[PDB]
């Protein structure tokens, strides 16, 4: 029932500081020790920091000397890194990963978490429009820009035949994707479909019906 | 049934040095204590927290087996709270320890006519290592206040030292082998049981 | 530091193949690298750990094999739940260092688009903007050509292309595009149309409609 | 960093280095005395240069460490010996010259033969030869023949050669902050450092006078009693109250007196105990006799030997097919190794000399924890001392009772107890004037005190005076007689036996108090007593980590040479002595001479 948690992601402009927050579930989280790593959009892992299980012994990657910091608080279940003088490639998702028992720094494998992502533009947040398109049907949200948007078929209750598209980057400086959902040729508009919308950064909920 | 296998661990041609000491996970697997009796001769057989003759009826998540050679004045050093060379720099145990450890000689097979100096530990370091802490680092060590410049000379040193083993040696002196048994058990389902 | 290489980058193979990845070093690691399987959006998850071990709830069919420096991992019976992103990693020393990684499509037999083109919703018009959806739907090809011939005539420059990734159940690739325009310059044409030309369509198929309809 | 943590780093890594060199040497040494052969010299040779290089090396590393800095007492003792310097003061040439000197009287001493007048074909060396002859001799004229002739062929040799030396040693000692070599030797005995424990150079001298005064009424008697027991075999040489002639004393120096036992025996009707008979009826071997040491040694306490020990160790010559050096020898070649170097035999007094190494690999195992610079006796005569006095418990005659070589109904009389007294009063006693006249004259030749002119008149002065033989020949400054001794012509100390003859009877006196014993002191086993192998373990641990006289005191209970405990052990043969010369005159003349 091992669960790890990370948090404490969102949008920061360049310059300024951040702390990310991994809080764990399950094990003696005194006395093992912990692990950093990230991932660009786009491409592979990247290891960031370690931890042993005192707090007395800490590495660091040579790309983020000098500006990240990595804390344990034995007691609280939680791992906390700060993150200064961010610059233009750092937008990524961070993984906390659990190691090996006492100071052995050089142990990790199978206990990672959801991973949380930030990101470090100058630009602003913005709010997602959602419109409907009506065999095949589907919702088309457009001009939202900070991070992504999840996207629902009728609460969840739709599970097949669904397809959520990756989002493109408006020119304009924005992100735009479009949903859909396949219902039976045989049977027309007989039941009622809705799509939800949700943007966590900018706390946006829409739910748009499609008929 | 899969047998876990300690055949591979402790019957193995050749073990790791004391500094570069070798860690191998075993799991997914039924494990037998009976057959870890083989190999008559044992120099020291110990183990703390569970008791050897409750150990077959036990369950954890994995166990891990740390093996290494030391000089045989040295086994007394693999015991929680002890002080020595290999105890400040090469291996350490926590104080609250709790798995088997297991010495048993091998002069027949470690120790060369000339010496056997495939075999080394740390003698000069900055601070203490923390338990369960490796350290394979290879600069150099500096006793006193001028600069070193990455060379060795006066006040500066190079930290590991190898041993010399020889068959004609004393008890004393002769090589161990050295398996310690570490078993961690998680709140995720146990996986390591015995029959 | 610690330096190691994946290849292939990318591997194609069919439903009942088998699949070898290789992964080097700079240094002796013994038995020292574990493999990580990462589906799209997902953390990864080891298969293969301390250099050719099973681990719990994995078939049988994945196997490694290797020691020292180079290493490799293999694949028994291919299924098609087996279409992610596979993983190296070292943790003998400081920095861990993973790899570029390996891409694998499951190769299967052509299927046919369904097209079905959404006309740009009265919102769109209500707000100054315009969009219209063209949209294909299970077809194996990673893309296929999709044109616009609004008012019989062809438009570029102001239209986004989106792919989705292969299904687990099926293997099958899906295709969207969404054209984007202002609502005077909608009104200034009359009619809008879409074509489609794929590997498994006879013809290429050009759905349409109007302004007025 | 301070001082004394690189000192320290220092003393750490030399330790590390120095065990696996040394252990090598040793091994090629156990190797070329075991075997030889051409390949075992050269392999030997290297191993001995790689050592003495590195400790050059180390040596050289160790000065820019100031010395009056350092406070812990054990750091400071093994860097003071890595300080020294020796020879390396002086100028190349002047080293050269030194060492050809050195090797120049070695070769001479060595390489010295006597031939008779008149026959160029017939030339007789010392051993065997002037030994044997002047050790198995009743003529007056053959034992004055060999006697004139050592001092004549080889004595004439080596006076030049010793010229030189005084005055290139004193130079040396001069830029090492001394007074003269005399002061180099003594060095050894000065404890510098912990307070209430002090021992001077200059104190050396005071001591060695003052426990020399307390032994001349014995060594008197015991004159009185074999000049008079010698008239009777030179009936028109020997005054009555004169001095004893220099050549009619069984060793060609003068050294031992043992040679004279059949000439003085007390009584000659009752014979000595000798248990070879017995022993080859009983069918004993070699690994048998090693055996019983072990099991002696064991019953006091001490450990066993290891099990390298019995297969390692050569107890006997394996025959033609090699060819090994049968000297017997204990070796402690490091990391744990301990062997024996001895070819035995079915023989009482190869059962008594496998007690003696058994006894030196004992102490050299006590204290295998020391660091490799303090792993030696304290001072220059302890290791000795311990190992004699283990063949002197192994020989009394209730041991040979309680292990099956001696009837059971064997009654001790006081006639062979007086027999074997003379024995060893014949070798130890006679044996301690000497070593004082030399080391005396040594002394003064150094300092300065005896005039270059003016040498073998003191040589002759002192003889009359100190040890009561005059010569029979006057000689001029023509002669070197001192260089006609082993350890005057090579580079050796002399006190050493003096101060390990003393010695070795306080431990003995301490060993059997602490073991209960009631009777007479030469007749004591300290078998079976507990007590008595712990006492030695006290000190036997040690090493040179703590001063010579901590390490006397935690036995002896005194802080000093005493030489009461040997007077005490011949006390019967005193009184018996005392009874035999009331017709006789004590004393001797400084005036007579047998060229007078
Ligand atoms: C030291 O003590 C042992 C133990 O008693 C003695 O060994 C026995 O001595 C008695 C003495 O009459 C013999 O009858 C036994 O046969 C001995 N047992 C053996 C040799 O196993 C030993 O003699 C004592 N040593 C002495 C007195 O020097
Ligand atoms: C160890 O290996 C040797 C040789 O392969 C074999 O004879 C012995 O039985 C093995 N020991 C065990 C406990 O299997
Ligand atoms: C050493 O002596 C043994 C005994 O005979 C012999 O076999 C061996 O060849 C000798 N070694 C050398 C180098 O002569
Ligand atoms: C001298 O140093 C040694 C080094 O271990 C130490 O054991 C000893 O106690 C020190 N002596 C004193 C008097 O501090
Ligand atoms: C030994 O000689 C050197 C000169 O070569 C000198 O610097 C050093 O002080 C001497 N050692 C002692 C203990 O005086
Ligand atoms: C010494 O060895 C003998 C036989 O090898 C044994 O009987 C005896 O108990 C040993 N002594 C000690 C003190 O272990
Ligand atoms: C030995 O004992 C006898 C018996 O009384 C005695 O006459 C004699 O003086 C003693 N001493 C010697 C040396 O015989
Ligand atoms: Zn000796």
């Amino acid at each position: 029932q091992v669960q790890l948690v990370e948090s404490g992601g969102g949008v920061v402009q360049p310059g300024r500081s951040l702390r990310l927050s991994c809080a764990a579930s399950g094990f003696t989280f005194s006395n093992y020790g912990m692990h950093w790593v990230r991932q660009a959009p786009g491409k592979g892992l990247e290891w960031v920091a370690v931890i042993s299980h005192d707090a007395s012994n800490k590495y660091y990657a040579d790309s983020v000397k000098g500006r990240f910091t990595i804390s344990r608080d034995n007691s609280k279940n939680t791992q906390y890194l700060q993150m200064n003088s961010l610059r233009a490639e750092d937008t990524a998702v961070y993984y906390c990963a659990k190691g090996g028992g006492y100071s052995y720094v050089v142990d990790m494998g199978p206990y990672w978490g959801q991973g949380t992502l930030v990101t470090v533009s100058s630009a602003s947040t913005k709010g997602p429009s959602v419109f409907p398109l009506a065999a095949a049907l589907g919702c088309l949200v457009k001009d939202y820009f900070p991070e992504p948007v999840t996207v629902s078929w009728n609460s969840g209750a739709l599970t097949s035949g669904v397809h959520t598209f990756p989002a493109v980057l408006q020119s304009s400086g924005l992100y735009s994707l479009s949903s859909v959902v396949t219902v039976p040729s045989s049977s027309l508009g007989t039941q009622t479909y809705i799509c939800n919308v949700n943007h966590k950064p900018s706390n946006t909920k829409v739910d748009k019906r499609v008929e | 049934t899969n047998l876990c296998p300690f055949d591979e661990v402790f019957n193995a041609t050749r073990f790791a040095s004391v500094y570069a000491w070798n860690r191998k996970r075993i799991s997914n697997c039924v494990a037998d204590y009976s057959v870890l009796y083989n190999f008559a001769p044992f120099f020291a057989f110990k183990c703390y927290g569970v008791s050897p003759t409750k150990l077959n009826d036990l369950c954890f998540t994995n166990v891990y087996a740390d093996s290494f050679v030391i000089r045989g004045n040295e086994v007394s050093q693999i015991a929680p709270g002890q002080t020595g060379n290999i105890a400040d720099y090469n291996y350490k145990l926590p104080d609250d320890f709790t798995g088997c450890v297991i010495a048993w000689n091998s002069n027949k097979l470690d120790s060369k006519v000339g010496g056997n100096y495939n075999y080394r530990y740390r003698l000069f370091r900055k601070s203490n290592l923390k338990p369960f802490e490796r350290d394979i680092s290879t600069e150099i060590y500096q006793a006193g206040n001028k600069p070193c410049n990455g060379v060795a000379g006066v006040n500066c040193y190079f930290p590991l030292q190898s041993y010399g083993f020889r068959p004609t040696y004393g008890v004393g002196h002769q090589p161990y082998r050295v398996v310690v048994l570490s078993f961690e058990l998680l709140h995720a389902p146990a996986t390591v049981c015995g029959p | 530091d610690i330096q190691m290489t994946q290849s292939p980058s990318s591997l194609s193979a069919s439903v009942g193949d088998r699949v070898t990845i290789t992964c080097r070093a700079s240094q002796s690691i013994s038995n020292y690298l574990n493999w990580y399987q990462q589906k799209p959006g997902k953390a990864p998850k080891l298969l293969i750990y301390d250099a050719s071990n099973l681990e719990t709830g994995v078939p049988s069919r994945f196997s490694g094999s290797g020691s020292g420096a180079d290493f490799t991992f293999t694949i028994g019976s291919l299924q098609p739940e087996d279409s992610a992103t596979y993983y190296c990693q070292q943790y003998d020393n400081l920095p861990l260092t993973f790899g570029g990684g390996t891409k694998v499509e499951i190769k299967g037999t052509v299927a046919a688009p369904s097209v079905f083109i959404f006309p740009p919703s009265d919102e769109q018009l209500k707000s100054g903007t315009a969009s219209v959806v063209c949209l294909l739907n299970n077809f194996y090809p990673r893309e296929a050509k999709v044109q616009w011939k609004v008012d019989n005539a062809l438009q570029s420059g102001n239209s986004q292309e989106s792919v989705t990734e292969q299904d687990s159940k099926d293997s099958t690739y899906s295709l969207s595009s969404t054209l984007t325009l202002s609502k005077a310059d909608y009104e200034k044409h009359k009619v809008y149309a879409c074509e489609v030309t794929h590997q498994g369509l006879s013809s290429p198929v050009t759905k349409s409609f109007n302004r007025g309809e | 960093s301070t001082i004394e943590e690189q000192a320290k780093t220092f003393l750490d890594k030399f330790n590390h280095e120095a065990e696996d060199l040394f252990y090598q040497s040793s091994l090629a040494s156990w190797n070329y005395n075991t075997n030889i052969t051409e390949e075992n010299v050269q392999n030997m040779n290297n191993a001995g240069d790689k050592w003495s290089a590195f400790l050059k090396e180390q040596s050289t590393l160790a000065q820019m460490y100031p010395l009056q800095e350092i406070q812990n007492l054990t750091v400071k003792l093994q860097l003071q010996a890595l300080q020294q310097n020796g020879s390396s003061v002086l100028s190349e040439d002047k080293s050269k010259r030194l060492n050809t000197i050195l090797n120049t009287m070695s070769t001479i001493y060595s390489t010295g033969k006597v031939c008779n007048p008149d026959n160029p074909q017939e030339c007789l060396l010392l051993e065997p030869g002037l030994n044997e002859i002047m050790a198995n001799s009743l003529d007056y004229n053959e034992r004055l023949w060999a006697w004139e002739s050592w001092r004549s062929e080889v004595g004439k040799q080596l006076r030049p050669l010793y010229e030189e030396y005084v005055v290139l040693k004193n130079e040396m000692a001069r830029a090492n902050h001394y007074e003269d070599y005399g002061d180099y030797w003594r060095g050894d005995y000065e404890v510098n450092g912990v307070d209430g424990y002090d021992y001077s150079r200059g104190q050396l001298i005071e001591d060695v006078e003052h426990t020399f005064e307390e032994i001349k009424p014995l060594y008197e008697h015991l004159h009185a009693y074999v000049r008079a027991k010698l008239m009777n075999a030179y009936p028109s040489y020997i005054s009555p109250i004169g001095c004893l002639p220099a050549h009619l004393l069984g060793d060609m120096w003068g050294r031992f007196w043992t040679n004279l036992y059949s000439l003085t025996v007390p009584f000659g009707q009752k014979p000595n105990i000798d248990v070879t008979d017995a022993m080859v009826d009983q069918a004993w071997d070699a690994q048998r006799i090693f055996k019983e040491a072990e099991k002696f040694f064991v019953s006091v306490g001490l450990p066993n030997m290891t099990q390298g020990f019995w297969e390692n160790s050569m107890l006997t010559d394996p025959g033609n097919v090699q060819k090994a050096v049968c000297h017997p020898t204990a070796w402690d070649l490091g990391k744990g190794d301990f062997r024996i170097l001895m070819c035995t035999k079915v023989t009482m007094d190869d059962f008594l000399t496998a007690h003696h190494e058994m006894g030196h690999i004992q102490y050299d195992m006590a204290y295998a924890a020391q660091p490799f610079l303090l792993r030696n006796g304290a001072n220059e005569g302890f290791h000795e001392a311990v190992g004699e006095i283990m063949s002197l418990s192994a020989a009394t005659p209730k041991h040979l009772k309680s292990i099956g070589l001696l009837s059971p109904d064997f009654q001790e009389d006081n006639e062979t107890e007086i027999n074997f007294l003379l024995k060893q009063a014949l070798t130890i006693v006679g044996t301690l004037p000497f070593t004082y006249m030399l080391e005396k004259w040594r002394w003064m030749v150094f300092k300065g005190e005896i005039p270059k002119d003016q040498w073998m008149k003191k040589w002759w002065e002192m003889k009359r005076e100190i040890v009561g033989v005059v010569e029979p020949v006057p000689h001029d400054e023509t002669y070197c007689d001192p260089a006609s001794l082993f350890h005057v012509s090579n580079d050796y100390s002399f006190i050493r036996y003096y101060t390990r003859t003393l010695y070795q009877f306080q431990f003995q006196e301490a060993l059997c108090q602490a073991a209960k014993h009631e009777g007479p002191l030469h007749k004591c086993d300290i078998s079976n007593s507990t007590e008595a192998g712990q006492k030695l373990f006290n000190m036997l641990r040690l090493g040179k980590s703590e001063p010579w006289t901590l390490a006397l005191e935690n036995v002896v209970g005194a802080k000093n040479m005493n030489v009461r405990p040997l007077l005490n052990y011949f006390e019967p043969l005193f009184t018996w002595l005392k009874d035999q010369n009331k017709n006789s005159f004590v004393g001797w003349s400084t005036d007579w001479s047998p060229y007078a």
